[PDB]
């Protein structure tokens, strides 16, 4: 690159903007870290409540295939078809879309709801919180992998600016430094020459 | 020599002349003219000047000149984060003050040397286009702020006015700039 | 450039400097004079009791920290957007831009130091009380809690 | 929704309204998880631990360009009664996430 | 080194110049002219209606802002990755890269001025209708829209 | 001119010189008086000096003294983990690391040159600190490996009593020392 | 800076060049020499049969080999993390760990030719027998296998 001052002054001016930039990259992992440390909290409550909800609908179904009949429960269920509710929506976090299961659920869309069976109907409410359970375990789990991606790229960032931007650029200020004094010691050499030549015409010849 | 501002010359001249208007390679190169450098430029003749363009220009000019100058700063203090991490990275708001900053470089502070319009502009068809200019930011600003897409923003019909305001005529310039007034505030009154 | 002979020569000799800025002055701010980077060498001897008033240090400080935190927190805005930002982040910019608004923005005016410090106060105000970690308890109870509405009114 | 898990479960999850198929082995759960991956269709697929821990790790050659489909481990069956560490699922996520694995 | 004196004061003296570059040159690309640093002050002397052609100077003025654009997105591209990028910004580093292939690479071959206007053309038609702002309406009316396959395949 | 180490008196001083003390604003900032950075200060004269240290002050205070280092040392490579993740976040080692540390700092590195008695500190004082801080230390370890919480440590008696070492004088020094030994060990025995 | 006229220039006169590292001193190990920069122009005319033994310069390189790849995918482990490392990658990371601790840091011991061939064997036999491309056979045979039960 050209050595002179302007492009000195010019790299200088692109370090200080560096270390700028990582600590403005810092910060805005602080802030990544900050949310996914309580983003994991609403995880692990989503979670817990998944497990209630899904020890209770298994409990729940349990004894339906006992006091009734298995095949008339199996043709129960083939009588109820299965319908779409879910609405994959895109949700912006952290400048990032990501699909947000907001489903509608109609619970009119069951057709032939009735069920032959005693208490297979009943069943089919905990099943139906069961899979808003999941649902809700899903949304939140695929957003924590975002944050958590984020945060990787963010520290890939920092580490790539601080390892290797920073060092290239103190490189090239200490070599643009280094040539610029090379030529004032030149200039000095030739201005002790010609000094000392008018010095020694006066000296000699006057 | 080599484009170095800190020869001895350059460095006297700056110590004595009220105006530097600092040239820049990298417009030039882009074929950008009059390829001013903004940030390495200033006068000291503006402040001393305000009473005479209040009379000749308009009462407001000097208010609209350091608007655009508050415009530009902001701008350059956004393009280091641009920089950094790229436009899109960057919140609507902010976004806006890029694209605006676009809009000031290519549609006023560009100008035509071997036009037959452009190559001349007056203090008032200046003045006009600022006030367009500062009209569309504060209407853009405003529908960021009531919800509107950035995207959206940027295809209203009213740019390409702006923009080709420069090649119009000087004698026709004052009905060609109510008109963009007016659709100014008509491309936003519309959305509501 | 900070590292040319003059000043840094200057430097070695002097105590301190003021820093003026130039975002500042494209900004519109006058006198523009960036804090950041100023420095007085021997504020301490001549502030004080008996000289000023109490309370002038302490001010000092905090009006630097929070001037700091608040530029801090104008460039992360920008990427993370004014909802991301905590509460006391909010206050901080508002903080900010009232200080350049009001503080360092003061026109051809004559400032007192008693008028400047009330000016401090009135900004200091907008940060919560505990935030104030770098000013003692009596001087906040004191001095704290003037709305800017002292100087907006007549700035 | 679909779920591959072991026979018994599998009823029950038609039940639901789901798709549900008989899994009881490594090689054929990996087989049918790859078909069902590569038939396009519902966004989420739920596998037990006890036939592939780590689903992801084991098909990401395909989704990659089409990440619709979402994988979850459930709980499995046999475990359900019983219980496991549910602490541990989310420690271990940010051990693989993070990679410090500290929390308290 | 352009900075260097001999450069420098040539440059300061002559009427433009044609600067090559080393990395079109590693990239095969013969003759290997950078047009951003190239200049030629008398050019709108020699050019226009009744020279060469009344589109000329505006096609020129509008290869240039559109390489400009291109290389500033590779550079970008540099730091962030194909991925973010914007349809438009795609467009324009296409352009580049054809630019280079197709305007700039000519190899030995005497091409007339309507030939490189063609050439000309036919790239920036990989442009939206909107984004030719250098170049008048009637122009553009006249000359945009052919493919570059009419020329070659 | 601007705490560059770069240049040649610097470079030649430390090519010349035993002991490099860094003072450093960033101390005094956090009110760490003296402030001294014992990450890059350095002093080339603990070898020679070590059969004195043996022959006068204690047999084992090279011992101590190491230990101290590496302690600090500890915890400054555990500070990018606390600059990920807050301080709590941190398992039981590694908070009792960063405990210490904070005690180390404030209790035996930090002195007050305005204070009537702590202003000069003997060689047997600063043995007699360090060893009642690694006494602690390799207490608090045992104890977290019984499974007492960090916070039972956080509030012991003995942090009073090791934290105005500092304050108390040369002649009464020697019991309180063998006073807050038999505390410490003791303080340690009650607890489960 | 090795590009200073000092280091430069002696360079330009000498038969090679031994180097130390800050990263290996600010790891406390004595003698901080890094193997990959350095270099002895002269080696391989002083080392084999009738000269130490017929192993040490194929020994010298697989070393070598082995200490770059370890150090390369060190360099690696920066992006992907240590668990999308491989078992290859994870032989050849801890065999830089160990050849760090254990062939570089000797205090102040004065390890014999002979001594200081067993250590690298050790360390050499963390890795697999078909790994070491550079070793003949016959050597591998002869000296592959021992552990490293000297401590």
């Amino acid at each position: 690159v050209s050595p002179t001052r302007m492009n000195l002054l010019q790299r200088r001016g692109q370090l200080r903007l560096a270390q700028k930039g990582v600590d403005l990259l810092k910060k805005k992992r602080d802030a990544l870290v900050a949310e996914f440390f309580g983003l994991v909290r609403e995880a692990m409550e989503a979670r817990k409540a998944l497990d209630q909800a899904a020890k209770e609908a298994y409990a729940a179904l349990l004894l339906a295939q006992a006091f009734d009949g298995p095949e008339v429960v199996a043709g129960a269920a083939l009588g109820v078809p299965p319908l779409e509710g879910v609405e994959a929506e895109v949700e912006n976090v952290w400048g990032s879309k990501v699909p947000r299961l907001k489903a509608t659920f109609p619970d009119g869309a069951l057709l032939s709801p009735v069920g032959t069976p005693a208490y297979t109907l009943e069943a089919s409410r905990a099943f139906r919180r069961y899979a808003e359970a999941l649902i809700r375990v899903a949304n939140t789990e695929t957003r924590l992998k975002k944050i958590g991606e984020e945060i990787k790229k963010t520290t890939r960032r920092v580490n790539a600016l601080e390892q290797v931007v920073i060092p290239g650029i103190r490189a090239q200020i200490r070599f643009i430094q280094q040539v610029l004094e090379q030529r004032e010691r030149e200039d000095t050499f030739r201005l002790k020459r010609i000094k000392g030549k008018i010095e020694a015409r006066e000296a000699e010849e006057e | 020599p080599g484009g170095d501002m800190s020869e001895p010359v350059t460095q006297s001249t700056l110590r004595i002349v009220g105006a530097f208007w600092r040239l820049d390679a990298s417009l030039a190169f882009r074929r950008h003219f009059p390829a001013i450098n903004w940030n390495g430029s200033y006068s000291l003749f503006t402040s001393a000047l305000d009473p005479w363009y209040r009379e000749n220009v308009a009462e407001d000019y000097p208010e609209l000149r350091d608007a655009i100058s508050e415009l530009l700063q902001r701008e350059a203090g956004l393009q280091e984060i641009v920089q950094l991490v790229g436009p899109d990275a960057l919140q609507d708001a902010e976004r806006l003050v890029i694209e605006v900053g676009r809009i000031i470089r290519e549609d006023f502070l560009q100008q035509n040397a071997y036009h037959e319009v452009d190559a001349y502009c007056s203090m008032k068809k200046a003045y006009g286009i600022m006030k367009m200019i500062l009209a569309f930011y504060k209407e853009a600003e405003a529908a960021i702020k009531r919800g509107v897409s950035i995207d959206e923003i940027l295809q209203l019909p009213v740019l390409e006015r702006i923009g080709r305001a420069r090649y119009v005529s000087e004698e026709e310039f004052p009905a060609y700039f109510e008109e963009a007034m007016k659709e100014i505030q008509g491309a936003f009154k519309a959305l509501a | 450039d900070r590292t040319h002979p003059i000043p840094d020569l200057t430097g070695y000799i002097t105590e301190g400097q003021i820093q003026l800025s130039r975002e500042l002055h494209r900004k519109g701010i006058y006198p523009p004079i960036d804090p950041l980077p100023s420095l007085s060498r021997l504020m301490n001897n001549g502030v004080g009791k008996g000289k000023t008033r109490e309370d002038h240090k302490q001010v000092s400080d905090q009006l630097y920290s929070a001037y700091a935190n608040g530029v801090d927190i104008r460039k992360l805005v920008a990427i993370i957007g004014e909802d991301a930002l905590t509460e006391n982040d909010r206050r901080y910019l508002q903080f900010a831009d009232a200080f350049e608004r009001f503080f360092i923005n003061q026109g051809q005016q004559n400032r007192s130091i008693e008028e400047s410090l009330q000016i401090a106060w009135a900004l200091l105000s907008m940060l919560p009380q505990g935030e104030l970690k770098r000013i003692s308890k009596d001087h906040i109870g004191k001095y704290y809690g003037q709305k800017l509405e002292e100087i907006w009114g007549a700035p | 929704m679909a779920v591959i898990a072991d026979p018994e479960t599998a009823q029950g999850f038609r039940l639901a309204g789901l798709e549900g198929y008989g899994a009881s082995s490594a090689e054929e759960a990996q087989s049918l998880l790859e078909t069902l991956v590569e038939r396009g269709g519902y966004a989420l697929v739920a596998v037990d631990e006890a036939l592939l821990p780590d689903p992801e790790r084991a098909v990401e050659r395909l989704m990659r360009g089409r990440d619709l489909p979402v994988l979850l481990p459930i709980a499995g069956l046999k475990e359900a009664f019983q219980g496991h560490d549910v602490e541990g699922y989310m420690r271990e996520l940010v051990r693989k996430t993070i990679g410090f694995d500290i929390k308290l």
